RNA sequence: UAUUAAU
RNA sequence: AUUAAUAA
């Protein structure tokens, strides 16, 4: 019954720690202006 | 012997919220003079800021 | 229900 | 199977 919502909130952690490992280990170089997860599929609006 | 410091993260994420009652919390726990302290002076005005 | 877009 | 968009 919850498999959609389920699958984009696991995209999200996903995402989550993928932004926080980028900033840590090269701080400064991407700024993150937009997250989307709609499932299995991740877009990222960023500045390099 | 030992003193305390704030530490900055640009990882982290928090509400407002934690900052401005922590700012009360402060005056509440520590001790900021007289015969020791148990703060440097950055981390005082930080919490008189907050 | 009918068709189609997607997952 | 699941959510939508039109038609009826």
């Amino acid at each position: 019954n919850s498999t959609l919502i389920a699958n984009s909130m696991h995209n999200m952690a996903i995402g989550t720690l993928m932004q926080r490992e980028v900033g840590r280990e090269q701080p400064g170089v991407l700024t993150f202006l937009s997250e989307q997860y709609v499932g299995d599929d991740t877009l990222f609006y960023t500045k390099l | 012997q030992i003193i305390l410091d704030l530490k900055i993260d640009p990882g982290e994420r928090m509400d407002p919220a934690v900052r401005m009652v922590a700012g009360v919390v402060g005056h509440l726990l520590f001790t900021a003079g007289g015969r020791f302290t148990n703060l440097t002076q950055n981390m005082a005005r930080q919490l008189d800021i907050a």
